[PDB]
RNA sequence: CCCCCGCCGUUAGUUGCCAGCGGUUCGGCCGGGCACUCUAACGGGACUGCCCGCGAAAGCGGGAGGAAGGAGGGGACGACGUCUGGUCAGCAUGGCCCUUACGGCCUGGGCGACACACGUGCUACAAUGCCCACUACAAAGCGAUGCCACCCGGCAACGGGGAGCUAAUCGCAAAAAGGUGGGCCCAGUUCGGAUUGGGGUCUGCAACCCGACCCCAUGAAGCCGGAAUCGCUAGUAAUCGCGGAUCAGCC
């Protein structure tokens, strides 16, 4: 699954997530289209809502969860 | 002396060089059978047999063939040997090319003398193949 | 031209044409051929009234030609500006079209304006001619008008017609109305 | 593209025309 | 109908036109070569198993397979009666050849890398020396159907 | 070794053009190779009529056969002089090595 | 009447080939040579012109020659108009509406959801077949950080190194079906590859949602399809592989 040497993560959420880091965390969510991103530890504890395409789903990200894509957390297809 | 004839079909060119001799054929160095192995199709030297007493046992052919496929080549070579046979003598090549090997009112006997203009065929749009048209359904 | 700047070389021509059509309108634009080698482009504007283009004693031709240089720097390269007179504007489809398009702008009877134009064109030379007006005739419901004389037949069929074609627009308060002029000349 | 600015599909070489349309249009006359 | 009858080049081995037709029936996807081989190999099969020359065996088979009469539907005042009728000489061959290949494909025996044995066996079974096999059945069945509704 | 490539849409426009170049250079260089033909390639292009812009939907098929002519001129000298000013026909695009 | 494809010839040969001779790092590489392929310009050729049959005639059938025919195959040329056809989401544009917002930036999610229904397709149910090996014929395309020779590390994707190409002169490239030899032996199988577990490569800031690829294991339905229904008249259908645009990558 290793994409490459450096794990990609789009900056929209990264730059946004980290700023929250010095204050502490941010209550409430974040919302990013960038399901493409891999999650890094700074993400942990945070709650980023990801885009089904339909909507943004709240995904709390925990440590076991890090290596993943985030998109893996928001399923596009629904049985409905 | 030697006789020549070109011969092209689909996209293939075959240099046919006839020379009075045994009747063996060297195509691209390999034996005719060798280049051709297991091809029922290879009736390139049909024009030879057609001459009458089959030219073969009184002819010899060195042939260079490049371009297209083995089938295409078979046709080009067939044309080559058909054309060269005519240059050597007008008489032998008869009806397809000259007299009996040469031409006819309508249907082609073998019509070895003609160069099959057929080419692959461009694909027209709205059709899968070119000719092949998609079938309709109740839909 | 160059692989790299064929497109760049092209953009300029549009740039040149852009100004000429804007300015030269009174003059009566017909065509603007553009030939080129290195930094020396031809541009030979054809006009009905060469005078309007030239200016007096060639004063205007100077300004325009100079304007050209601003747009065409050394990189585009200095350009000349030839002007040829249009023999019989009556033959130029572009003119004939523009001619009708203007009258329409005036609010002239379109059908008649069409007859007249076919007549003028028909009247001097021309083996055949035809004019077409778009819709919103007289600011009315959209319609179409015709009129033609002489063999446009033996034209329209591609075989060496040598039919000059031209289209002219017509902005109007009511709306735009396109005009088409077809002129048939001796075939090849 | 360059002239019309129709983004939808301009050839790079011309890098002009509304798209194929203007390319064809200019070509047409 | 489909088109004018195109003349077919006679067979390279035995210059019989009918043979080429048969070969065409076998071929699919224009794999003319495989098609010719299967028929040739079958002929070799006909030689060993049967003393007779293959060309004769095949022709006899086609003869047994050609239907003399076939029934064609037609709408009468009531119901569509199946009118019995003769079959064109051209039509009979196409049916015979087609039926042989189909029945041959029908055979369970999968012999030779390809189909070649099924053709070999089918033809012999067809011969009226042996006038049996699936091909002949269809032929007999059609004729029976005709003259039933004489 | 000045290889000259002459390409054009019209067969005549080249025959005239390339021929001129043959005669001129004859004066100040070797004796030219003589206008070599180089077969004509036809290109079929199916593309959007216009460039990215208006009517991306448009298409059309074009075939433009283009002709070539080399006529090489080895051992150059004041070939350049006779060539430079001398050209004529438009409709020809010549490029030299 | 114009363009592209079919056959022949003239002109032109830095494309081409020992065709034909001498040399070779035996690469058409070298000299040489335009024959051939080809390149592009022009010329010839088809007109029911000739032969038999019917016809009043047009023409229909048949046959010879011919590369080719009876409009040889494909384009340009899609008429006056029809459907209040389609698109204000490509662009253009009248009118209406929104302007701390019906505008703008961003991160994330969504467009990839599913109990289900349909359309277009791919792969397949196998022996005219599947697998491994060896070996042979193509065309049209594309290549600057781009195609990637060759050598090495890896089962491999791929990584490291690095030649040539600026592309008829180098690379993508292997053509697949095919021919030859072997295996399988009629079985849900050496058919068929869904699905799932694990390892891993690659692009990209980033591949959870939601990429493609490789290797191991897994190995599903499917044994030829109801009513009904689609395509195609010849180099067509059927079948086999090859290229391109878009494009980091790629569904």
């Amino acid at each position: 699954r290793g994409m490459t040497s450096k794990p990609a993560g789009f900056m929209k959420k990264l730059r946004a997530a980290k700023l929250a880091a010095p204050e502490n965390e941010k209550p409430a969510p974040v919302r990013t289209h960038m399901r493409n991103m891999i999650i890094v530890p700074e993400m942990i504890g945070s709650v980023v809502g990801i885009y089904n395409g339909k909507a943004f789903n709240q995904v709390e990200i925990r440590p076991e969860m890090l290596g993943h894509y985030l998109g893996e957390f928001s399923i596009t297809y629904t049985p409905v | 002396p030697s006789v020549q004839t070109f011969g092209k079909k689909k996209s293939a060119t075959a240099v046919a060089h006839v020379k009075a001799g045994k009747g063996l054929i060297k195509v691209n160095g390999s034996p005719i059978t060798l280049v051709e192995p297991e091809i029922l199709r290879f009736k390139v030297y049909e024009p030879l047999l057609l001459v009458g007493l089959d030219k073969f046992s009184n002819i010899d052919i060195r042939v260079r063939v490049t371009g297209g496929g083995h089938v295409s080549q078979v046709y080009a070579i067939r044309q080559a040997i058909a054309k060269g046979l005519v240059a050597y003598h007008q008489k032998y090549v008869d009806e397809q090319s000259k007299n009996e090997l040469k031409k006819a009112f309508t249907s082609y006997d073998r019509t070895l003398l003609i160069a099959d203009s057929r080419r692959p065929e461009p694909k027209k749009f709205g059709g899968k193949g070119a000719r092949s048209r998609f079938q309709k359904s109740y839909r | 031209s160059k692989k790299r700047k064929l497109v760049a070389d092209g953009v300029f021509y549009a740039e040149l044409n852009e100004f000429f059509t804007r300015e030269l309108a009174e003059e009566g634009y017909s065509g603007v051929e553009v030939r080129v080698t290195p930094t020396k482009t031809e541009v030979i504007i054809r006009a009905t009234r060469t005078q309007d283009v030239l200016g007096e004693n060639g004063r205007r031709i100077n300004e325009l030609t100079l304007l050209v240089q601003k747009r065409f720097k050394y990189a585009p390269g200095t350009i000349v500006l030839y002007a040829e007179r249009v023999q019989d504007r009556g033959l130029s489809a572009v003119a004939q079209a523009e001619s009708m398009k203007f009258k329409l702008l005036n609010g002239l009877a379109i059908r008649r304006a069409a007859y007249g134009v076919v007549r003028y064109v028909m009247e001097s030379g021309a083996k055949g001619c035809e004019v077409v007006v778009s819709g919103k005739l007289r600011a009315a419901r959209a319609k179409a008008m015709k009129f033609a004389d002489g063999f446009l037949i033996h034209s329209g069929q591609p075989v060496n017609d040598f039919i000059d074609t031209a289209t002219r627009h017509v902005l109007m308060r009511q709306g735009v109305l396109g005009i088409k002029v077809k002129i048939m000349r001796d075939p090849a | 593209c360059r002239v019309c600015s129709s983004h939808t599909g301009l050839v790079r070489k011309y890098d002009l025309n509304i798209c194929r349309q203007c390319f064809r249009e200019k070509a047409n006359d | 109908r489909y088109a004018n009858k195109r003349f077919r080049k006679a067979q390279c081995p035995i210059i019989e036109r009918l043979t080429n037709s048969l070969m065409m029936n076998g071929r699919n996807n224009g794999k003319k070569l495989k098609a010719v081989r299967i028929i040739k190999h079958t002929l070799d099969i006909i030689n060993v198993l049967t003393d007779q020359n293959p060309i004769q065996v095949v022709v006899d088979a086609i003869t047994n397979t050609g239907p003399r009469e076939d029934t064609t539907r037609v709408g009468g005042g009531g119901a569509a009666r199946r009118q019995a009728v003769d079959v064109s000489p051209l039509r009979r061959v196409n049916q015979a050849i087609a039926l042989l290949t189909i029945g041959a494909r029908e055979a369970a025996f999968r012999n030779i890398k390809t189909i070649a044995e099924t053709l070999a066996e089918e033809l012999i079974n067809a011969a009226k020396g042996s006038s049996t096999s699936y091909a002949i059945k269809k032929k007999d069945e059609l004729e029976r159907v005709a003259k039933s509704n004489r | 070794k000045i290889r000259i490539t002459l390409t054009s849409t019209k067969v005549k426009q080249l025959e005239n053009v390339s021929s001129n170049i043959v005669k001129n250079a004859e004066q100040h260089n070797l004796v030219k190779k003589g206008p070599v033909r180089l077969p004509t390639k036809v290109l079929k292009i199916s593309t959007r009529k216009t460039p990215n812009g208006e009517g991306s939907k448009t298409w059309e098929t074009y075939e433009m056969r283009i002709h070539k002519r080399y006529i090489d001129l080895e051992a150059p000298v004041q070939i350049v002089k006779r060539i430079t000013q001398i050209t004529i026909e438009p409709g020809v695009d010549v490029e030299v090595v």
